[PDB]
């Protein structure tokens, strides 16, 4: 959305901005940081990682770094910026980037909210929950700078129980929570195949490349190393496989002729012969693009009698079989399958906390608009009713602001 | 490069 910022420069900072790139670093001009109390900061029409296009008229889409600066420069008082957030995101997450933010304020007010007698939860998880994670890891940095002591260790000392745990979850990066979760399933002489089946199933390549690079950075070691330690027989090569995030990406063109080829593929390797080809299904399901793989499975219903989940259930079992049908639940429909996967978490005696919470935390700024959707649509209340009678206390607001609100 | 550039 192409929108544009009347700034008047002022004598100290001038427009009260820095900026990065050029066409010389293939990127476009992009603004780096925006100075508090200065131009641009009260404009309060700005935001880091826009786009400048233009100023006063002269384009710069196609400005390398010196030209854009000698025409930021040289504008006058008043400057008209077009400017186009340029930051890739999801706009259909329920946390959005709060509208007045002060990471300053916000690092104050929690400090005192932790050192107030018996701890303010109220106020942290108000604070915390209402906050996208880039702006919660700039309060992390300024509650360093102003305290001299990490956020997440003076939160874990103030909080307790499953509280903690969503809000320790919250402060991670996407990436670094997703890591954490995958190094927590893998310890102990036991396994969490489910939480290790649901990570690697639901991420896209994007994630899955930064999870590779963080977990390697966190741990010493390699995921796929950690997933070999841990995992044996097809399942382990099946989890290899996705976790490698190499899934072909959605082309322009529709591949009718594979979309035939691989659905026939995927009858002959299970349900027509006596046991089945694993490494065939391993290799179609990993490769092929999601929008491919929806149509092959659709093609699929044409040749055999039983639909890919109901052959998945009656070719293989035990983990193997779990990760299949996670996988392709993943792919026909995402949000459905996380809808589902809350709704058993909760639907019966006591709660599966720690599902509840690692999919409120790492899908409320992805697609939790949706799973709300799909969720009202097939259980008939809201995530938001369901969360209210499975959870209690400051932990229970937390999930509900995780949540965004009732359907 | 990660120039930046105060404008
Ligand atoms: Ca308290
Ligand atoms: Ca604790
Ligand atoms: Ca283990
Ligand atoms: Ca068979
Ligand atoms: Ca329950």
């Amino acid at each position: 959305q192409k929108r544009g910022v009347k700034v008047l420069k002022q004598e100290l900072g001038g427009l009260g901005i820095s900026i990065k790139g050029g066409k010389e670093n293939k990127m476009p001009i992009l603004i780096s940081k925006i100075f508090k109390g200065l131009a641009a900061d009260q404009t309060q029409a700005l935001y880091v990682g826009d786009a400048i296009l233009s100023v006063n008229g002269a384009d710069l889409r196609d400005a390398t770094h010196d030209e854009a600066v000698q025409a930021l420069k040289r504008a006058g008082k008043e400057v008209l910026l077009e400017v186009k957030y340029m930051r890739e995101g999801s706009a259909y997450g329920s946390v959005k980037a709060y509208t007045n933010f002060d990471a300053e304020r916000d690092a104050l007010n929690i400090e005192t909210a932790i050192k107030t007698k018996g701890v303010d939860e109220v106020t942290i998880v108000n604070i915390l929950t209402n906050r996208s994670n880039e702006q919660r890891q700039d309060i992390a940095f300024a509650y360093q700078r102003r305290t001299k002591k990490e956020l997440a260790s003076a939160l874990k000392s103030a909080l307790s129980g499953h509280l903690e745990t969503v809000i320790l979850g919250l402060l991670k990066t996407p990436a670094q929570y997703d890591a954490s979760e995958l190094k927590a399933s893998m310890k102990g002489l036991g396994t969490d195949e489910d939480s290790l089946i649901e990570i690697i199933c639901s991420r896209t390549n994007q994630e899955l490349q930064e999870i590779n690079r963080v977990y390697k950075e966190m741990y010493k070691t390699d995921l796929e190393k950690d997933i070999i330690s841990d995992t044996s027989g097809d399942f382990r090569k099946l989890m290899v496989a996705l976790a490698k995030g190499r899934r072909a990406e959605d082309g322009s063109v529709i591949d009718y002729e594979l979309i035939d080829q691989d659905a026939r593929d995927l009858y002959d390797a299970g349900v027509k012969r006596k046991g089945t080809d694993v490494p065939k299904w391993i290799s179609i399901m990993t490769e092929r693009s999601v929008p491919h793989l929806q149509k092959v499975f659709d093609r699929y219903k044409s040749y055999s009698p039983y639909d890919m989940l109901e052959s998945i259930r009656k070719e293989v079992k035990g983990d193997l079989e779990n990760a299949f049908l996670n996988l392709v639940q993943c792919i026909q429909n995402k949000p459905l399958y996380f809808a589902d996967r809350l709704y058993d978490s909760m639907k019966g005696k006591g709660t599966r906390d720690k599902v509840l919470i690692r999919i409120m935390v790492s899908r409320s700024e992805v697609d939790m608009l949706k799973i709300r959707s799909e969720f009202k649509r097939k259980y008939g209340k809201s995530l938001y009713y369901y969360i209210q009678q499975d959870t209690k206390g400051d932990y229970q607001k937390a999930l509900l602001y995780l949540c965004g609100g009732d359907d | 490069t990660r120039r930046e550039t105060e404008v």
